[PDB]
RNA sequence: CGCAAGACGGACCAGAGCGAAAGCAUUUGCCAAGAAUGUUUUCAUUAAUCAAGAACGAAAGUCGGAGGUUCGAAGACGAUCAGAUACCGUCGUAGUUCCGACCAUAAACGAUGCCGACUGGCGAUGCGGCGGCGUUAUUCCCAUGACCCGCCGGGCAGCUUCCGGGAAACCAAAGUCUUUGGGUUCCGGGGGGAGUAUGGUUGCAAAGCUGAAACUUAAAGGAAUUGACGGAAGGGCACCACC
């Protein structure tokens, strides 16, 4: 800190690291993504941190699954950031 | 006035500790207010370990260790020159004696 | 102690006083 | 006093369960099992005056009238178990304990595994001498 | 109950001990096989090297 | 006994040695005279001392320099060393090599050679 | 007792060990000679010799003190059996230190045998030899899960073994050594002993399979 | 060598953890509870502090059963001493332990109300999450665990300094205060008489809660400084000290 640090506009690699409360505008930290499992071809999308076994409408048991933070995948491919 | 910042014991962000009692005086302090002491030394003497190691049956024969755990009352430890009474700002070292 | 044993001497003689009191009414 | 029907190289071996308190101090000798037991002798025997009874002197002079006890019948090695009190004591060997060990080795003796056996207590009972400990 | 004489010599003088100070710490040899040693307390004025007289070289004195 | 000089003695034979050094030999019943003829010592018992610390602190000084005494004959030999020393004509030179992450410390500073790489053992000191 | 000299009237006697072990004698004892009724091999049953394992394999560690009981004599000789192992006390109390985790556990099993043992175990969490952390310390759900395969490997070991295989593995110490690899997944546990084994329960006596074991 | 009983869970055990506080440590199982963390889930002011009232509340102590190993008020002796109704020693009742009812106190202490905002640096540490070069274990894997390097929350703490404050010891709060006002609850007014007298109330009892006045007095007290002393510690010294 050096006395004179402009707060108007701040770090774009410093605004990352600060809780999602604490910086000047909210944003979260998850995202939606589209899953592709193996074997049976459907592009269900889901969010990251799911706290839900999803499901592909098909020939799957299972998708993703729950942890204490962002969703495991079992083996789905592409899993693309949908950025909107 | 007040003489240490954690009162001359160790427990913080607790209510109580189990006591324990002293070896020579039989006091009751708490466990974490004593004086502890681990020793470990040899069952022979160092002037005797020359003898011993003469007339084992035996060809190699490293002499086993004696492991003791002790806790001291205050005034007991004070009065067997375990620690002593030290300057005002001296008092705040907490790394143990050269060896 | 000198607190504690005048608190303690103070009790004994209330008590002696109380029972003496009340005894006679 | 004969002995077993062999004394030329082996060494007929023994145990011999130092226990060494403050007050006094016992040098027992017993055969390999434990059970049956040779001369026994302790510090309070050998000294008339009973601030003695614990001291190096009295360790010394009971060890070697076990050894040559022991030496007059078979046994040539001994075994050692060391004692303290324990059982919610001292726990530390008296001042007889290195004494009386060196006394027999310097006396005849061969000396085999030592140990160290005192009775340790997993959390006992309540200790003699009151909350406020025996002050001096 | 009976032990012959032992003689030592005197090999290192270690410091004056006693209440007074009066007796001396001494380190001696022992004269038929000078792989021996102990520490002994003596009264008089040792100096170095000289042949002190032990009745009982068994013990070995700690303090004053 | 005693024989610890006073700090009259430990200076008269500081100045006398700075003032008078190639008066001052290394034997005593010479110096003893030197230094009656320098100074002014109002005795012989303090001349003696003197005379006999000065012949300590010359045995002393024919060996390295003492911090106390600055004489001219061994002052040069230090103002040499610095000046000069017998090393190298060469500067230690301009021609030595580095490893990443100052390749980019230059490459946003502009530099082009005489360099080296070696990307370090892959986790912090143990 | 001080009946004329008391031991002029004792015989000597020897001790042999069951034949897993090399070094066969294991010494000497003495008994009062058979008397009005107290005949003395009664009195020789029911010893217990501590003998240290080095004195019987010549060539393994010092520790792991083993136990003999006596069950019948036979002219002079007086034949053992196993009884428990322990372990001396200063390697004991030597492995314990600051800044660890020692777990401990504990199971009750049968041979095929009516032998009922009662076994302890322990080990202790390692420091990763690359640490800095001062403290190698483990969780509760980790420590729980140790003590579940501790006991699970320790009781598959003596289920289906009789009592002489189950003391052949006990000699090398197998069973520790096996822990201290099926553990490593959870938490490295650098130390691994079978610190004690007690017999509970034994079946009739069967004087033919004792000779078993010192033919 | 073996049997029985009751209490106690050492070493690991830490300026570590959990709980509203008192308090909580052998293994395994069942029962409900909880903080922190993650979230692009839901309701939409539901909140803070609280007279009256209410739950828990160490040890001792009371009442009724069961038990009774160790320790041990009272007590009986033995020493020590001028005396010793004490310190020390041997023995020993109530008690100490469990079940059911009472009791509501403690240096119950961080001697420091609770909620919210702002104001320096540094390393560590327990829980959760996120990122990352190697090393290591299992099936060669991936997943996961042990380690190493950072970041984010909230936690017990520590070092540091002319932020500032204070009578100072000292405190990152005991700061943002004569440049005085974020919210609200309890409570102090020289020293003693005195937490006494009395009235009320609760309790089987022991006692708790609420609680005066007459009268008497120039000081009682807090932090720090210099001495003198100590049957306190570390060095050193003298035949007006000793050996
Ligand atoms: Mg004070
Ligand atoms: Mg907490
Ligand atoms: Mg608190
Ligand atoms: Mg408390
Ligand atoms: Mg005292
Ligand atoms: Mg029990
Ligand atoms: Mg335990
Ligand atoms: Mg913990
Ligand atoms: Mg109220
Ligand atoms: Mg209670
Ligand atoms: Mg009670
Ligand atoms: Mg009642
Ligand atoms: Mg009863
Ligand atoms: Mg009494
Ligand atoms: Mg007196
Ligand atoms: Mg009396
Ligand atoms: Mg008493
Ligand atoms: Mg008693
Ligand atoms: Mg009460
Ligand atoms: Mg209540
Ligand atoms: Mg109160
Ligand atoms: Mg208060
Ligand atoms: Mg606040
Ligand atoms: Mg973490
Ligand atoms: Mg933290
Ligand atoms: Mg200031
Ligand atoms: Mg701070
Ligand atoms: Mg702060
Ligand atoms: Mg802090
Ligand atoms: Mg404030
Ligand atoms: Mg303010
Ligand atoms: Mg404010
Ligand atoms: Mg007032
Ligand atoms: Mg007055
Ligand atoms: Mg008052
Ligand atoms: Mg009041
Ligand atoms: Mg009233
Ligand atoms: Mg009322
Ligand atoms: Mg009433
Ligand atoms: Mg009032
Ligand atoms: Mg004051
Ligand atoms: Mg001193
Ligand atoms: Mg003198
Ligand atoms: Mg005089
Ligand atoms: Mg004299």
């Amino acid at each position: 800190m050096p006395l004179a640090k402009d707060l108007l506009h701040p770090s774009p690699e410093e605004e990352k690291r600060k809780h999602k409360k604490k910086r000047l505008v909210q944003s979260p930290n998850s995202y939606f993504m589209d899953v592709k499992c193996p074997g049976c071809y459907k592009i269900t999308t889901v969010f990251s941190h799911a706290q839900t076994v999803v499901l592909c409408v098909g020939c799957s048991t299972v998708l993703c699954q729950p942890t204490g933070g962002k969703a495991r995948l079992t083996e789905g491919c592409s899993f693309r950031r949908k950025q909107h | 006035t007040k003489k240490r910042r954690n009162n001359g014991r160790a427990k913080k962000g607790r209510g109580h500790v189990q006591p324990i009692r002293c070896t020579n005086c039989a006091c009751c302090v708490p466990k974490d207010k004593a004086i502890k002491k681990f020793v470990i030394r040899n069952i022979v003497e160092a002037a005797a370990v020359r003898d011993i190691s003469e007339v084992s049956v035996f060809d190699a024969y490293v002499l086993p260790k004696l492991y003791v755990k002790l806790h001291y009352c205050v005034s007991c430890a004070i009065h067997s020159k375990v620690v002593r009474n030290r300057s005002r700002e001296a008092r705040k070292d907490r790394t143990p004696p050269p060896r | 102690m000198r607190a504690k044993w005048r608190k303690k001497r103070m009790r004994r003689l209330k008590r002696k006083r109380r029972k003496m009191r009340q005894r006679s009414k | 006093s004969l002995g077993p029907q062999v004394a030329e190289g082996e060494n007929v071996f023994g145990v011999c369960h130092i226990f060494a308190s403050f007050n006094d101090t016992f040098v027992h000798v017993t055969d390999l099992s434990g059970k049956e037991t040779i001369c026994r002798v302790t510090g309070g025997m050998k000294v008339k005056a009973d601030r003695d009874e614990s001291s190096p002197y009295a360790a010394m002079l009971a060890a070697q009238d076990v050894a040559q006890r022991c030496k007059e019948l078979g046994i040539t090695a001994l075994h050692i178990k060391l004692r303290a009190t324990g059982g919610n004591r001292t726990k530390t060997p008296g001042p007889g304990a290195q004494s009386a060990l060196r006394a027999l080795a310097r006396s005849g003796m061969k000396i085999g595994r030592i140990e160290d056996v005192t009775p340790i207590p997993s959390d006992s009972t309540r200790r003699k001498g009151g909350r406020r400990g025996r002050r001096l | 109950r009976v032990q012959p004489i032992k003689l030592a010599r005197v090999t290192k003088v270690l410091g004056r001990t006693g209440s007074q100070g009066q007796c001396t710490q001494v380190r001696v040899e022992f004269m038929d096989d000078t792989s021996r040693s102990i520490i002994r307390n003596v009264k008089g004025p040792v100096r170095e090297g000289d042949v002190l007289t032990l009745l009982e070289s068994e013990r070995e004195a700690r303090r004053l | 006994m005693g024989r610890v000089r006073t700090k009259t003695v430990k200076k008269a034979a500081r100045v006398i040695i700075e003032k008078y050094y190639t008066r001052l030999g290394n034997d005593f019943h010479t110096n003893k005279r030197v230094c009656e003829e320098i100074a002014i010592i109002p005795s012989k018992k303090l001349r003696n001392k003197i005379a006999g610390y000065v012949t300590h602190l010359m045995k002393r000084i024919q060996r390295g320099p003492v911090r106390g005494i600055s004489i001219k004959l061994q002052e040069e030999e230090r103002e040499r060393r610095d000046n000069y020393v017998p090393e190298v004509s060469a500067l230690d030179q301009e021609i030595i090599e580095v490893d990443p992450d100052t390749k980019e410390m230059l490459k946003l500073l502009d530099f082009g050679s005489l360099s080296n790489l070696q990307v370090t053992q892959p986790t912090v000191g143990m | 007792k001080k009946v004329v000299d008391p031991f002029s009237k004792k015989d000597w006697y020897d001790v042999k060990a069951p034949a897993m072990f090399n070094i066969r004698n294991i010494g000497k004892t003495l008994v009062t000679r058979t008397q009005g009724t107290k005949i003395a091999s009664d009195g020789l049953k029911g010893r217990v010799f501590e003998v240290s394992l080095a004195d019987l394999q010549n060539d393994e560690v010092a520790f792991r003190k083993f136990k003999l009981i006596t069950e019948d004599v036979q002219g002079k000789n007086c034949l053992t059996n196993f009884h428990g192992m322990d372990l001396t006390r200063d390697k004991m109390c030597s492995m314990v230190k600051k800044w660890q985790t020692m777990i401990e556990a504990h199971v009750d099993v049968k041979t095929t045998d009516g032998y009922l043992l009662h076994l302890f175990c322990v080990g202790f969490t390692k420091k990763c030899n690359n640490q800095i952390r001062k403290t190698s310390y483990a969780q509760h759900q980790q420590v729980r899960q140790i003590r579940k395969k501790m006991m699970e490997i320790m009781t598959r070991e003596v289920q289906t073994n009789d009592l002489k295989e189950v003391v052949n593995k006990l000699i090398p110490d197998s069973i520790g050594k096996d822990i201290e690899k099926a553990c490593q997944s959870i938490y490295p546990l650098h130390d691994v002993f079978v610190r004690k084994v007690k017999m509970l329960k034994k079946p009739k006596f069967e004087l033919g399979k004792l000779m078993e074991l010192h033919g």
